[PDB]
């Protein structure tokens, strides 16, 4: 997904762009636009790009909606380039987000779900309570089951 | 010269490590210098070389968005004093895990912030039965020579006295690192929906911290 | 396009129900992502597309997920929603409570 963004219109708009060069230099932009590209056929987008300038190294920020045509057909594309993206219920005044993405990591409070496809499970802690790891193992501190265990092997002291 | 401390403990918190040592012999003369390091490295002469002087003192706190959850990081520590440095200790620390935690410092970091108290936190509009929108995209220098930035949609309205505020924002503040940018989306229902094919059960619905 | 509509957008909007004024933020595209742009870093951590998610590391405080799988053909373990459970290997530090067992040595 990393490189169908770069292969995009806002990757190289949102970011890949170094607008202002001085330091103490922000540009706040908002921009909406709709042209004909090569292709004989239109592309939209429309962002919101702001960008600082500090100590000659550049901070962009951007929120960006595009739809671009593919071979097959139009694809279109919301995009979040930003440091901490979180999501707040203000039901009664709470402030307690429900979502907060920050450095490749996602925290959540409780989810419901279909299915889950994950390698490595944890229960959270200096020796995890129970853990689950990509080469089948399953740790635990009690294992209460109503049906049968078919195991190849068992080691039990008592 | 100063034997290396008995033991130490660190205790977690949310993107941060705190580490304090403690001798098995007492001896309030004597100040401790703590290194942090990522990635374990094989020899400890080179330690002082390849390792972040976190400083010296008689216990540290790092806290840093560096530091993340579930993740392993090494604290070598030595004792010194009027006499000279000790040997070096490693130590193994990670932050807290509770994603309930974690959240309450992110409620605590988005308060203490300029979006928190814009889309939230403001009680514009007093009478009854009024609606208002504001879209602004305002870049400002603050009092530190520095520059913030933000953009935001905010729809508040009023209903027998009481005030509900929905908002959209994104902005770049200014912090003692540099500058960091925030998205905060305050709705009682987020919804994202892949209209293919028309298309319209959502994948993905937060409401009510579920 | 050849006579089939495409159509994407964001909305913010605050309507009335009996009980009140409800917020509600809505995103219709074919692929949501988010990325941190931290040490000109290009990678997403969340992307959304096709009824399908894709996260990296995540924390978390209750699941309810009726199937989980570790992943591949022949996965290597995984919960399913008639409470079996299949793995290749169980150390558990107490006691194992089962009905019935069945064990070659």
């Amino acid at each position: 997904f990393k490189g169908k963004i770069t292969e995009s219109h806002l990757g190289k708009e949102l970011l890949e762009k170094v607008e202002l060069t001085e330091d103490n230099a922000s540009r706040l932009e908002e921009f909406s636009k709709e042209w004909k590209d090569a292709s004989d056929k239109w592309n939209a987008m429309w962002a919101v790009k702001i960008e600082q300038t500090k100590d000659g190294k550049h901070y962009v920020a951007g929120i960006g909606l595009s739809m671009e045509d593919t071979e097959e057909g139009k694809l279109s594309q919301f995009l979040v380039a930003a440091n901490r993206i979180a999501f707040i219920d203000p039901a009664n005044g709470n402030e307690t987000p429900m979502f907060v993405a920050q450095g490749n990591q996602i925290f959540m409070n409780d989810v419901f779900l279909k299915r889950l496809t994950a390698p490595t499970i944890t229960s959270g802690g200096n020796p995890p309570a129970f853990s689950l790891t990509p080469d089948g193992k399953l740790t635990a501190k009690n294992a209460d089951i109503s049906g049968s265990v078919n195991a190849n092997s068992g080691t039990l002291s008592n | 010269a100063p034997a290396a401390p008995s033991r130490i403990e660190l205790t977690p918190g949310y993107f941060q490590i705190t580490a304090t040592p403690h001798l098995a012999v007492y001896d309030p003369t004597v100040q401790f210098e703590f290194w942090f390091s990522e990635k374990q490295i094989a020899d400890i002469r080179q330690v002082e070389t390849s390792t972040r002087y976190l400083g010296t003192a008689l216990y540290w706190i790092a806290a840093s968005i560096n530091i993340k959850p579930g993740h392993d990081y090494y604290f070598y520590i030595r004792s010194v004093n009027t006499v000279g440095k000790s040997a070096f200790v490693e130590a193994v620390g990670r932050a807290s895990d509770d994603a309930e935690g974690y959240l309450d410092f992110f409620k605590g970091k988005i308060t203490e912030s300029h979006l928190g108290k814009e889309l939230l936190e403001k009680v514009e509009l007093t009478e009854d039965n009024a609606s208002r929108l504001e879209e602004f995209s305002k870049e400002w220098k603050d009092a530190s020579d520095k520059w913030n930035a933000m953009w935001a949609v905010k729809i508040e309205q009023t209903k027998d006295g009481k005030h509900y505020v929905a908002g959209i924002g994104l902005s770049m503040e200014d912090t003692e690192e540099g500058k960091l940018s925030q998205f905060l989306v305050a709705a009682n229902r987020i919804a994202f929906i892949d209209p293919a094919n028309g298309n319209e059960t959502p994948m993905f619905v937060a409401q009510g911290n579920q």
